[PDB]
């Protein structure tokens, strides 16, 4: 059977159509996860180098005009300074749109220093509205692309859930399992993150956030001798 | 004309201007990633020739993904969309540091298309996987859908490939079999003894 006449002739996607051990991992995880941080900032008039120490992994999440139907265009993106920040090995985790995003979040990648290692596709289903555009669009988009860089020396590349109301931005939170599933260290960074995304294990810097607890100082602290290379998979470093 | 067409040859030899020009370009490359062509043979297979208005389908994956964005600037073409085909088995499951249930198919427009139906379909595939390398059928529906009746080209198909409306080459087609009266004529100009060398 094929899904796209059936998408043409109905209005349901093809991705409606998709059908359907770990958890002495997501409490270790869990165990070794810091305490939630959150810095509220406004990101084009904030110094991100006052943002330590250096990050093993960076959630970016730039507030795209095509999200809605202050916005950040890709100029204002591609001049953010991520390299000041990111630790020497290290991780990105992009989140492009649909639209011109997917090339010039590349462009974005290259000049931080990282290569892109996985292009994570968020594909929204519309089992609840059947039926139902950038004027260079040939098809409808119905996905969202997160791309993955690395820089320096269980899951699959696909989130499916259903589209979102109008006006609701947020993206999947199963992004945040399937990095912390990876075992890429406890600096964990989510720019343009909001009172709603805060999570354990995180800092979260945003423009809209209401409360900050951030002391540099303190955050540093986290990860200090013993505990300055943890993957955050492994048990907690005992003391005393 | 309308019934499937193909030419055995080297897509890096043959002279394609043979061919005309095209309202949709199709092409699922032996990249050089991990019978392939290198990244400058790539770069200088003479896409420009094939069209004046319409789009260009990529297959692409591991890193043709940057590559593949490469050629197509390169080649005249601005990428406009990007298809992802989900893998699935015929119980519609899906089959380095993650699994990979998809592949992807970048989607370049040249010039001014005008007349193309914009729209109709998504730019997501569910279909099910059948021998290695082999794309789903379902491309060639969305693509006749998008610009029907009009003439298209494929590049390194195989001989399931072949389509009406399409011309198909690729170095797995057994021979040559030309229907249209302009590209039988300018094949035996160019070609008068059927070899196709340098
Ligand atoms: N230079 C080439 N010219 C034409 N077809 C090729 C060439 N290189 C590889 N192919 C074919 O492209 C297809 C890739 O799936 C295979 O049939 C493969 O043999």
């Amino acid at each position: 059977n094929d899904y796209c006449q059936h998408f043409v002739d109905t209005g349901h996607r093809p991705q409606n159509f998709i059908r359907d051990l770990i958890r002495l991992k997501d409490e270790l995880i869990a165990k070794s996860n810091t305490p939630p941080m959150y810095l509220q900032a406004d990101i084009e008039a904030f110094d991100i180098r006052e943002l330590t120490p250096k990050f093993d992994v960076i959630l970016l999440e730039p507030p795209l005009e095509e999200y809605y139907r202050k916005c950040w265009t890709w100029d204002d993106i591609m001049k953010l300074e991520i390299d000041e920040i990111a630790a020497p090995r290290s991780f990105i985790f992009l989140w492009c749109g649909s639209g011109e995003g997917l090339d010039l979040g590349r462009v974005c990648l290259r000049k931080w220093g990282y290569r892109r290692c996985e292009d994570i596709c968020w594909i929204k289903t519309n089992k609840n509205n059947p039926g139902k555009l950038d004027p260079k669009a040939v098809f409808q988009r119905t996905k969202e692309h997160c791309l993955m860089g690395i820089k320096g020396t269980v899951d699959i590349d696909l989130i499916i859930t259903e589209e979102p109301e109008i006006g609701n931005i947020e993206k999947p939170v199963e992004i945040f399992h399937i990095i912390e599933h990876f075992c890429l260290g406890r600096r964990r960074l989510h720019l343009f993150g909001r009172d709603s995304t805060i999570r354990p294990g995180w800092l979260t810097v945003g423009p809209t956030l209401t409360n900050s607890n951030y002391n540099a100082e303190t955050y540093a602290s986290y990860f200090s001798a013993p505990n300055s290379y943890l993957t955050g998979c492994t048990e907690e470093i005992e003391r005393l | 004309l309308f019934p499937p067409q193909w030419i055995c040859c080297d897509i890096r030899y043959l002279d394609v201007s043979i061919l005309g020009k095209f309202a949709v370009v199709m092409a699922d490359p032996p990249w050089d990633i991990h019978g392939t062509l290198t990244d400058d043979e790539m770069r200088r297979l003479n896409i420009p020739v094939l069209q004046d208005d319409g789009f260009l389908f990529l297959w692409v994956t591991g890193r043709a993904m940057e590559l593949g964005r490469e050629c197509l600037n390169l080649w005249g073409y601005e990428r406009v969309d990007e298809i992802i085909w989900v893998k699935t088995n015929q119980l519609q499951r899906i089959i380095h540091w993650l699994n990979h249930g998809k592949e992807h198919c970048l989607v370049g427009v040249k010039g001014n298309p005008q007349g193309f139906n914009q729209g109709l379909d998504c730019d997501v595939i569910v279909a099910e996987v059948r021998s290695t390398s082999h794309k789903p059928d379902e491309i060639y529906g969305m693509i006749e859908r998008l610009s029907p009746g009009t003439r298209k080209i494929e590049l390194f198909g195989r001989p399931h490939n072949v389509q009406p409306n399409w011309i198909t080459l690729g170095n797995q087609l057994d021979g040559i079999h030309l229907l249209d009266p302009d590209v039988v004529a300018r094949f035996k100009q160019r070609y008068p003894d059927g070899i196709i060398s340098k």
